[PDB]
C-alpha cells in the first residue's frame, strides 16, 4: 500500500509524458491487483492513488465498485474516501450511483454528525434526477431539525433537490416557514438562498 | 521554484 | 555582473579573458541580451588562442545586426586574419566576414574575398566560395561589381572536388535568385567534368553535383543515355537525399529519352528497387518519400505497378506516414491487388484514430469508385462496417454508399433494404443528407420510404440548408414516383419549405417544386425524376504542366506540398 | 518456504468463507440477514442499493451481501459477482405472479461464465403462510435439478420464527469447507 | 537550404541556435512550440512546420527537437539529411543525447555547428575526420577533407590488422489477423569494424546471385538481394560495372552495405494465439509458439510480446518453457524465453481478470511482436566469399565476420 | 565467445573463379 | 452558484478541480483545457473576468498557481472574488503557510475543506472560524 505522498513524489519525478504515463500505469496495476483481492486495510491509500491518477488525466473506470463498497463501510477514513470518490468520479451519467441511494439513506440517519454531513454534501454535489426522488423525504426531515451545523446542509440539499426536481418544491414550503430568525449567519444565509431559489 | 511561496503571505 | 564581466574582459590576463568570453557565450545561449557589451569584447578580439577567437567571431556575427555601428571596429581585424598561414584561421575569418549582415562592412570585404578565391588550400577555397555566395545574397550588385562570377565559374573546372561542389552550389544559389540573365549553364563538356568528380565528391557534395544537372535539358538521346548511365550508380548510395536526387535527375532526363530503346526499360526497372529502399527510411523522411512517390506516380505509374505489399501501413508507423500510405495504396490500387487493398482497408477500419478511420473509408470509397470490378466487394465491406455499430464508421459507410449509388446505382438496389434500417438516428449532416438522397433516388426497393421520411420531417425547418434541400428533393421524388402514399407528404413539405422556410435557395426550390406540381405533375416525372447523365469523377491526377514542373522540383518544399515553388515562398 | 504460521492459524480456525444475498424484493432477504446477524425481525425500507454484513458461526466469517430485487437493481447483481465465492437465492413463494420473475432472474444470474464456483443456495423465505409451498414443489417449479454443475440445496426458513437458519448455515459450511 | 539550425527542448526552450543565412528572424522559434502543440492536438502535427512564410522542418530527438527554420523552397530531404548527420556527430562525440550535454558542451558544440554547415550548405559530416580538427579537450584541417578520400584518415597504424564483420539479419514479418503474412521482407546489414594499418582498399566478395550468373555459377545457393545500398567508401561505378565491391574501409565500425530482399519462406517462429476473453468476466490466452527454424540454431533471448488487456488485473500465466511476465507499463504479456531451440514448441495459457464496469473508450488491438534472435543463422543464405585487403606497404590481414539472425518488424496482427 | 554467433574468418577472393 | 472551480498552476497543471455540473469526462477535460488556455493566454490587466460560454469566468491567482470559477450571469462579480479570497484565507489558516507544495500532497484536505465550505456551488458557511472549527473536529474524529 503506497502512501499518497510517495505516489505524488513519484509522479512529480516523471519528466516526459511517456514516463509519467508508464508510472501511472504501473501504479494503477498494483491498485487494481489490490482491489481485485477485496482489500479493506489499505483501501484508503488505493482510493487516494486512484483519485490522484484520475485527476492527473488517467482512466479510473475500474475504481467504481470500490468507492461504493467503501461508502457503506464503517471506518471514518474509508467513508470519507468513498464519499470523495463518489463526488469526484461519480456523476448522474455514470450509471453506478443508483446503488449509492441505499448507502446515502443508511448514512442519512447515522448518529455521527460528520458521516451524515458528508453524505448530505455528496448528495448535494452529485444529485441525480432519480436520487432526489427517493431522497426527498429524508432531506425534509433534516431540514426541520435544530442542528445549526446540519441546518445549512439540509438547506443546501433542499436547494439542490429543487434545482434538479422543480416539482419537488411543494414539499419544502411547510418546512422553511418561520426560519428567518436563526441566530447563526450560515443558517440565515442558507435560508435566504433557499427562499430566493423558491 | 515559485511553489513554496505562500498563496497570500499572511 | 555586467561591470565585473567588462572588467574581466578588459584585463591583461588570458585566463580571465577566456573565462569572460565563455561566460558571455553562455549568457547569450541561456537567453541573455549581451549585445550591450559588444564594444567591450571588440578590444579582446585579436588573440593568439584559437579557442577565444571563435567565440569572439560568433558573438560578432550574432551581435552584428544589433549593433552595426559598433561592427566598424572589426574590418582591420578581419583583413589581418584573412592572411594567416593556418588554413583554419583563414577559413574562420572568411566565414565570419560573410556571416556579418552589415551593409558598410561587406563593401570592404571584397578584397579579402578576391584574395581567398584563388587560395591553394581546398578549405580556404570552399570558405571563399561560400563567402562569395553569401555576399551575392546580401548584395548582388557588389558581387557583380567584384567580378566573382568569373572566379566562381572557374572553380568547377579546377581540382579539389569538395571545393568544386561548393563552387557549383554557390553558383546555383546565385543563379536561383538571379533573373535568368547570363545563366551559368555549361555545354556537355562541363556536364561530363562534373560527372567525373561526382564519384569523388562527399555525401554533401553529391547533392550539389546532381542539382546542377536538374536545370540542364538534354537535346539528344546519346547525351540522355550517357547521363542516365552515369546517374545509375547513384541509386546505390547510403544517403537518402542522394538517392532522391538521382531519382529526380533520372526522371528529368527520361523526358528526352526514347521509350523505343532499352534504356527507358532499364531505367524503369532500376528505379523500383531505389523506391523500395527509400520507403524503409526514417519516419521523418517517410513523408518525403511518400510525397516523391505520389509526384512520380502520376507521371510514370508503370514503375511501381507491382509495388503494393510495401505500401501497407505498419502498426508503429506515424500518422503522417499512415495517412500517406492510404493515398499511395489508392494511387497504386488496381484489380490485381483489389483483394489486398480491401483487406488492408478492413484492418485499417478497426483502429482507434478517427482521422485514420475516415482516411481509410475515403480510400476504400475511392478504390471502389475507380475500379468497378470490386464494387460488390466495396459494398460488402461498407455494409460490414455499418453493421460494426461505429458512429464514425457508420457515417463513413453511409457517405461511401451515397457516393457509390450516384456512380454505380444500376445494381445498388440490393443494399437499400439493408440501409433502410441502419440506425438512422445519427445526426451527422454528411450522413443524414446522403441517406436522404439515397432514399429519394432509390425509393423503389424500400416499401417504407414515406414512413422513413416522416421522422426526418419533424425538424426539417431547423435541421440544415443542405439537409432541408435533400429532404425536399427526396419528398418530391417520392411524390412523383408514388403519389398515392405521399400525396399529403408532398403538400406538407411544400407548406413547411414555402411558408415557414426563410432560406432563399430553399424557398426558391420549394416554390419551383410547388409550381411544377401545380402545373403538370406528369411532366414532373420527366423533369424531376429524369435519368441524370454519367457523373464525372474528380480525377486526382495533377495537370501535365504542373507535373512537368514538379518533376524538376524533387525533394524540395514544392514537392512535399504538391504546390508550385512560387505559390508557397514569400 | 515455511507454512508453520498457516498451520498454527488453522489449528484454531482460519477459514472464513463468503456468501451472497440476492432475490426478489420483499422476499425476506433483509429480514433473513438481520436474523442471521442479530437475531431479530427488523423492519426495513426496500433496499434501494445493497446491504453488506457478516456472520460469525462455526469459526467461519459468513459475510452476507444483501441485494435488492428492484428493477433498477436487478441488473446490478453483476457488480457483486467479482470476487464472490458464495451465492444465496431467496425465493418468494407467497407471490405466484412474481415466482416466474424470480425464476427468470435466477436463471439469468446462473447463466454467467464468471459465477461458476458459487454453489446454489435456495432459501424458502416467508415460510409462515399456508400458501407457501413445500421444499420440493418450489424446487420442481424452479427446475433446480436441471442446473448442471450446480450444487443447490433448498431450505425453508421462517422470517418471523427463524427456524431452519441453522440447518442452512450448516449446509453452506459443509459445501464450502471439505474438512473435518 | 536551412536558414537557422536550432536545438529545442521538451519545454520549448531553445538549447542552442546557430543561424546560417540570417533570412529568418530568431524570434520565429517561439511560435514553433505553439504551432507544434496545435498540430498535435488536432492530428495535423508533422515534422515540417510552417510559420507563415517560414517552414520549421525538424526531427524529434531523444530529448530535444532539432528544428531547422527555412524560408525559401529549400530541399526537405537535404535538411533531413543534415539533421541526421548532426545527430550522428553528436552521438559520436557525446555518449548521451540529452539536455545534460547541450548546456555542458557548448564550447565544442558551437564550433562543430559552425564547421559543419556554412551558409546552409553542409561541407563536413564525418565524425572521425571532424574529431581531428574540433575537440573539446586547433591545428590545420586534415588533408582527408580536402582529398577525395574523406572517410579514411591516412597514416593510421595498428599493431595488428584485424577487421571484424557483422552480418546482422532482420527478419520482419507482417502477419495479418487471418493467419497469412502480408509483408515478409529480410533486410541485410553488413556492418564491419575495420582496424588495420594504412589505407587498405577492401574488395568485398559474396555469393551474389547476379555475380554467380555473370561468372556462370548461377546454380548454387546465391543471395538474391533486391536492393543493395553501398556505403560512401564503396565505389558505385565499380559495383555498376561488374558487381565489383571495392572500397576503402574506414577506421572504426561502419555500415558497408545494407541488402534488402523479399523473403518467400515460412517464418522462423510461428505464434498461434487465441483470445477467450469473457464479457467483463475473464480472458484466456492460448498462445502457442512454433519454431520453424533449423534445430541446429537456437533463438537466444526469445521475447514474444502478447498484448494483454490494458485494464486486466490479477493475471495468471500457465506456460511450458520460459518465464512469462506482465508489465503494466506496456500493457502486454512478455513471453520471454532464454534459449529457444529450433523446432521447439512452447504453449502458454494466460488467465487474467477484468473489471465489471466497461471501458469508456476503445483501446485497439496492438500487434504481437516477437523478439527472437538466433545467432549463427543466415536466413537469406548469403555467405561471404572473399575480402581482398590490399595495402601498398604489404601486410597479412586477419578479417573476421559473424552472422547474427534477429527479428525486425516481425509483428503478428491480432484478431 | 560472443552472443549472436561466433566470428568466423573470411577469405580473400573467389579462388575458384580465378 | 459556482458551476465549477479549477485550481490550475501557472504551467497549466491543475492542482484542484470541483465541478457542480454533471458533464462528460471528455467534455469536462476539454472545458478545463480551454479554461487553462484562456487564463494562460490573458494579461494581468484583463479585469479578472472572462465571459466564456455565457459564464462569468473569474480568475484571481495570488501565487504561481491560479484559480478559476464559473459563476452564472445572475449574481454580482465581486462576490466570486470575495468567496475565493475567503476560501484561500481559510485554507491558509487550516494548513499554516499554504504553498503550492502542500496543495499537491494535501489535495484531500483541500477537497474536504471545499466540501465543508461550498456545497453544490453555493456558500455553506459565511464565517471563517466556524468552518475551520468544524473541519478540525471532523479531522480529529479519526
Ligand atoms: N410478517 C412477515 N413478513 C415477511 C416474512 N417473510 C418475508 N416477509 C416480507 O418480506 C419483506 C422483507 O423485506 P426486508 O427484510 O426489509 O428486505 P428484503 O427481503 O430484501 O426486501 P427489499 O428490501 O424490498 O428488497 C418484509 O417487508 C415482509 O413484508 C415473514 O416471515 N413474516
Ligand atoms: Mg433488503
Amino acid at each position: 500500500p503506497i502512501r499518497l505522498r510517495e505516489l505524488i513524489r513519484t509522479i512529480r519525478t516523471a519528466r516526459t509524458q511517456a514516463e509519467e504515463r508508464e508510472m501511472i500505469q504501473k501504479e494503477c496495476a498494483a491498485i487494481r491487483s489490490s482491489f481485485r483481492e477485496e482489500d479493506n486495510t489499505y483501501r484508503c491509500r488505493n482510493v487516494a492513488k486512484l483519485l490522484y491518477m484520475h485527476m492527473l488525466g488517467y482512466p479510473a473506470h475500474f475504481g467504481q465498485l470500490e468507492c461504493l463498497k467503501l461508502i457503506a463501510s464503517q471506518k471514518f477514513t474509508d467513508k470519507r474516501i468513498g464519499y470523495l470518490g463518489a463526488m469526484l468520479l461519480l456523476d448522474e451519467r455514470q450509471d453506478v450511483h443508483l446503488l449509492m441511494t441505499n448507502c446515502i439513506k443508511n448514512d442519512l440517519n447515522h448518529s455521527t454528525q460528520f458521516v451524515q454531513g458528508l453524505a448530505l454534501c455528496t448528495l448535494g454535489c452529485m444529485g441525480s434526477s432519480e436520487m432526489c426522488r427517493d431522497l426527498a423525504g429524508e432531506v425534509e426531515k433534516l431540514l426541520k431539525t435544530s442542528n445549526s451545523y446540519l441546518r445549512k446542509k439540509a438547506a443546501l440539499c433542499a436547494v439542490h433537490v429543487i434545482r434538479k426536481v422543480p416539482e419537488l418544491m411543494e414539499m419544502f414550503l411547510p418546512a422553511t416557514k418561520n426560519l428567518l430568525n436563526e441566530k447563526n449567519h450560515g443558517v440565515l444565509h442558507t435560508s435566504v438562498v433557499l427562499l430566493t431559489e423558491m | 521554484k515559485g511553489e513554496n511561496t505562500s498563496l497570500l503571505h499572511p | 555582473e555586467i561591470f565585473e564581466l567588462k572588467a574581466e574582459l578588459n584585463s591583461d590576463k588570458k585566463e580571465k579573458k577566456k573565462e569572460a568570453v565563455k561566460k558571455v557565450i553562455a549568457s547569450m545561449t541561456v537567453g541573455k541580451d549581451v549585445s550591450a557589451l559588444f564594444p567591450d569584447v571588440v578590444n579582446c578580439m585579436q588573440t593568439d588562442n584559437l579557442e577565444l577567437k571563435k567565440l569572439v567571431y560568433l558573438y560578432l556575427m550574432n551581435y552584428a545586426k544589433s549593433q552595426p555601428d559598433m561592427a566598424i571596429m572589426a574590418v582591420n581585424t578581419f583583413v589581418k586574419d584573412c592572411e594567416d598561414p593556418n588554413p583554419l584561421i583563414r577559413a574562420l575569418a572568411v566565414r565570419t566576414m560573410g556571416c556579418i549582415r552589415v551593409d558598410k562592412i561587406t563593401e570592404y570585404l571584397c578584397e579579402p574575398l578576391r584574395k581567398c578565391l584563388k587560395d591553394e588550400d581546398p578549405y580556404v577555397r570552399k570558405t571563399a566560395a561560400v563567402c562569395v555566395a553569401k555576399l551575392h545574397d546580401i548584395n548582388a550588385q557588389l558581387v557583380e561589381d567584384q567580378g566573382f562570377l568569373d572566379t566562381l565559374k572557374d572553380l568547377i573546372s579546377d581540382s579539389n572536388p569538395m571545393v568544386v561542389a561548393n563552387a557549383v552550389a554557390a553558383l546555383s544559389e546565385i543563379a536561383e535568385s538571379h533573373p535568368s540573365s547570363n545563366l551559368l549553364d555549361l555545354n556537355p563538356q562541363s556536364i561530363n567534368k562534373l560527372l567525373t568528380a561526382l564519384n569523388e565528391c562527399t555525401e554533401w557534395g553529391q547533392i550539389f553535383i546532381l542539382d546542377c544537372l536538374a536545370n540542364y535539358m538534354p537535346k539528344d538521346d546519346r547525351e540522355a543515355q550517357s547521363i542516365c548511365e552515369r546517374v545509375t550508380p547513384r541509386l546505390s548510395h547510403a544517403n537518402s537525399a542522394v538517392v532522391l536526387s538521382a531519382v529526380k535527375v533520372l526522371m528529368k532526363f527520361m523526358e528526352m529519352l526514347s521509350k523505343d530503346l532499352d534504356y527507358y526499360g532499364t531505367l524503369l526497372k532500376k528505379l523500383a528497387p531505389p523506391l523500395v529502399t527509400l520507403l524503409s527510411a526514417e519516419p521523418e523522411l517517410q513523408y518525403v518519400a511518400l510525397r516523391n512517390i505520389n509526384l512520380i506516380v502520376q507521371k510514370r505509374p508503370e514503375i511501381l505497378k507491382h509495388e503494393m505489399k510495401v505500401f501497407f501501413v505498419k502498426y508503429n508507423d506515424p500518422i503522417y506516414v499512415k495517412l500517406e500510405k492510404l493515398d499511395i495504396m489508392i494511387r497504386l490500387a488496381s484489380q490485381a491487388n483489389i483483394a489486398q487493398v480491401l483487406a488492408e482497408l478492413r484492418e485499417y477500419a478497426t483502429e482507434v484514430d478517427v482521422d485514420f478511420v475516415r482516411k481509410a473509408v475515403r480510400a476504400i470509397g475511392r478504390c471502389a469508385i475507380k475500379v468497378e470490378q470490386s464494387a460488390e466487394r466495396c459494398v460488402s465491406t461498407l455494409l460490414d462496417l455499418i453493421q460494426t455499430k461505429v458512429n464514425y464508421v457508420v457515417q463513413e459507410a453511409i457517405v461511401v454508399i451515397k457516393d457509390i449509388f450516384r456512380k454505380y446505382p444500376n445494381k445498388y438496389e440490393s443494399v437499400i433494404a439493408t440501409l433502410c434500417e441502419n440506425l438512422d438516428s445519427l445526426d451527422e449532416p454528411e450522413a443524414r443528407a446522403a441517406m436522404i438522397w439515397i432514399v429519394g433516388e432509390y425509393a423503389e426497393r424500400i416499401d417504407n420510404a414515406d414512413e422513413l421520411l416522416e421522422s426526418f420531417l419533424e425538424g426539417f425547418h431547423d435541421k440544415s440548408t443542405q439537409v432541408q434541400l435533400q429532404l425536399l428533393t427526396a419528398i418530391v421524388k417520392l411524390f412523383l414516383k408514388k403519389p398515392t402514399e405521399t400525396q399529403e407528404l408532398v403538400q406538407q413539405v411544400l407548406s413547411l419549405a414555402t411558408q415557414d422556410s426563410d432560406n432563399p435557395d430553399l424557398r426558391d426550390r420549394g416554390y419551383i417544386y410547388w409550381r411544377l406540381l401545380s402545373t403538370d405533375p406528369v411532366a414532373a416525372k420527366e423533369v424531376v425524376l429524369a435519368e441524370k447523365p454519367l457523373i464525372s469523377e474528380e480525377t486526382d491526377l495533377i495537370e501535365p504542366t504542373l507535373l512537368d514542373e514538379l518533376i524538376c522540383y524533387i525533394g524540395t518544399l514544392a514537392s512535399v506540398y504538391h504546390k508550385p515553388p512560387s505559390a508557397f515562398v514569400e | 518456504g515455511n507454512i508453520f504460521a498457516n498451520l498454527f492459524k488453522g489449528l484454531f480456525g482460519k477459514k472464513e468463507m463468503r456468501i451472497l444475498m440476492v432475490g426478489l424484493d420483499a422476499a425476506g432477504k433483509t429480514t433473513i440477514l438481520y436474523k442471521l446477524k442479530l437475531g431479530e425481525i427488523v423492519t426495513t425500507i426496500p433496499t434501494i442499493g445493497f446491504n453488506v454484513e457478516t456472520v460469525e458461526y462455526k469459526n467461519i466469517s459468513f459475510t452476507v451481501w444483501d441485494v435488492g430485487g428492484q428493477d433498477k437493481i436487478r441488473p446490478l447483481w453483476r457488480h457483486y459477482f467479482q470476487n464472490t465465492q458464495g451465492l444465496i437465492f431467496v425465493v418468494d413463494s407467497n407471490d405466484r405472479e412474481r415466482v416466474n420473475e424470480a425464476r427468470e432472474e435466477l436463471m439469468r444470474m446462473l447463466a454467467e461464465d464468471e459465477l461458476r464456483d458459487a454453489v446454489l443456495l435456495v432459501f424458502a423465505n416467508k415460510q409462515d403462510l399456508p400458501n407457501a409451498m413445500n421444499a420440493a414443489e418450489i424446487t420442481d417449479k424452479l427446475g433446480l435439478h436441471s442446473l448442471r454443475h450446480r450444487n443447490w440445496y433448498i431450505q425453508a426458513t421462517c422470517a418471523t420464527s427463524g427456524d431452519g437458519l441453522y440447518e442452512g448455515l450448516d449446509w453452506l459450511s459443509n459445501q464450502l469447507r471439505n474438512q473435518k | 537550404s536551412a536558414s537557422a539550425v536550432y536545438v529545442l527542448d521538451l519545454k520549448g526552450k531553445v538549447l542552442i541556435c546557430r543561424n546560417y543565412r540570417g533570412d529568418v528572424d530568431m524570434s520565429e522559434v517561439e511560435h514553433f512550440m505553439p504551432i507544434l502543440m496545435e498540430k498535435e492536438e488536432e492530428g495535423m502535427l508533422s515534422p515540417i512546420l510552417a510559420h507563415g512564410g517560414v517552414r520549421f522542418m525538424w526531427i524529434k530527438h531523444n530529448n530535444l527537437y532539432l528544428v531547422a527554420t527555412s524560408k525559401k523552397n529549400a530541399c526537405v530531404s537535404l535538411v533531413f539529411s543534415f539533421l541526421y548527420k548532426v545527430v550522428q556527430v553528436f552521438s559520436e562525440y557525446f555518449k548521451e543525447l540529452e539536455e545534460e550535454s547541450i548546456r555542458d558542451n557548448f564550447v565544442i558544440i558551437y564550433e562543430l555547428l559552425d564547421e559543419l554547415m556554412d551558409f546552409g550548405y553542409p561541407q563536413t559530416t564525418d565524425s572521425k575526420i571532424l574529431q581531428e580538427y574540433i575537440t573539446q579537450e586547433a591545428p590545420r584541417p586534415p588533408a582527408t577533407v580536402t582529398n577525395a578520400v574523406s572517410w579514411r584518415s591516412e597514416g593510421i597504424k595498428y599493431r595488428k590488422n584485424e577487421v571484424f564483420l557483422d552480418v546482422i539479419e532482420a527478419v520482419n514479418l507482417l502477419v495479418s489477423a487471418n493467419g497469412n503474412v502480408l509483408r515478409s521482407e529480410i533486410v541485410g546489414s553488413i556492418k564491419m569494424r575495420v582496424f588495420l594499418s594504412g589505407m587498405p582498399e577492401l574488395r568485398l566478395g559474396l555469393n551474389d546471385k547476379v555475380l554467380f550468373d555473370n561468372t556462370g555459377r548461377g546454380k548454387s545457393k546465391s543471395v538474391e538481394l533486391e536492393d543493395v545500398k553501398f556505403h560512401q567508401c564503396v565505389r558505385l561505378s565499380r559495383f555498376e560495372n561488374d558487381r565489383t565491391i571495392s572500397f576503402i574501409p574506414p577506421d572504426g565500425e561502419f555500415e558497408l552495405m545494407s541488402y534488402r530482399l523479399n523473403t518467400h519462406v515460412k517464418p522462423l517462429i510461428w505464434i498461434e494465439s487465441v483470445i477467450e476473453k469473457h464479457s467483463h468476466s475473464r480472458i484466456e490466452y492460448m498462445v502457442k509458439a512454433k519454431s520453424q527454424f533449423k534445430r541446429r540454431s537456437t533463438a537466444n533471448n526469445v521475447e514474444i510480446h502478447i498484448p494483454v488487456p490494458n485494464d486486466a488485473d490479477s493475471p495468471k500465466f500457465k506456460t511450458t518453457v520460459g518465464s512469462v511476465k506482465w508489465v503494466p507499463e506496456n500493457s502486454e504479456i512478455v513471453w520471454s524465453v532464454k534459449s529457444f531451440p529450433g523446432g521447439k514448441e512452447y504453449l502458454m495459457r494466460a488467465h487474467f481478470g477484468l473489471p465489471s464496469v466497461e471501458a469508456e473508450d476503445k483501446e485497439g488491438k496492438p500487434p504481437i511482436s516477437v523478439k527472437f534472435e538466433i545467432p549463427y543463422f543466415t536466413t537469406s543464405g548469403i555467405q561471404v566469399r572473399y575480402l581482398k585487403i590490399i595495402e601498398k606497404s604489404g601486410y597479412q590481414a586477419l578479417p573476421w565476420v559473424r552472422y547474427i539472425t534477429q527479428n525486425g518488424d516481425y509483428q503478428l496482427r491480432t484478431q | 565467445d560472443r552472443k549472436g554467433g561466433s566470428y568466423s574468418q573470411a577469405a580473400g577472393s573467389d579462388s575458384a573463379q580465378s | 452558484m459556482i458551476h465549477f472551480i479549477l485550481l490550475f498552476s501557472r504551467q497549466g497543471k491543475l492542482r484542484l478541480q470541483k465541478w457542480y455540473i454533471t458533464l462528460p469526462d471528455k467534455e469536462r477535460k476539454k472545458i478545463t483545457r480551454e479554461i487553462v488556455q484562456i487564463i494562460l493566454s490573458r494579461g494581468h490587466r484583463t479585469s479578472s473576468f472572462v465571459d466564456w460560454k455565457e459564464l462569468k469566468l473569474v480568475y484571481k491567482r495570488y501565487a504561481s498557481l491560479y484559480f478559476c470559477c464559473a459563476i452564472e450571469n445572475q449574481d454580482n462579480e465581486l462576490l466570486t472574488l470575495e468567496i475565493v479570497h475567503r476560501y484561500v484565507e481559510l485554507l491558509d489558516k487550516y494548513f499554516g503557510n499554504v504553498c503550492e507544495l502542500d496543495i499537491i500532497f494535501n489535495f484531500e484536505k483541500a477537497y474536504f475543506i471545499l466540501d465543508e465550505f461550498i456545497i453544490g456551488g453555493e456558500i455553506q458557511e459565511t464565517s471563517k472560524k466556524i468552518a475551520v472549527k468544524a473541519i478540525e473536529d471532523s479531522d480529529m474524529l479519526q
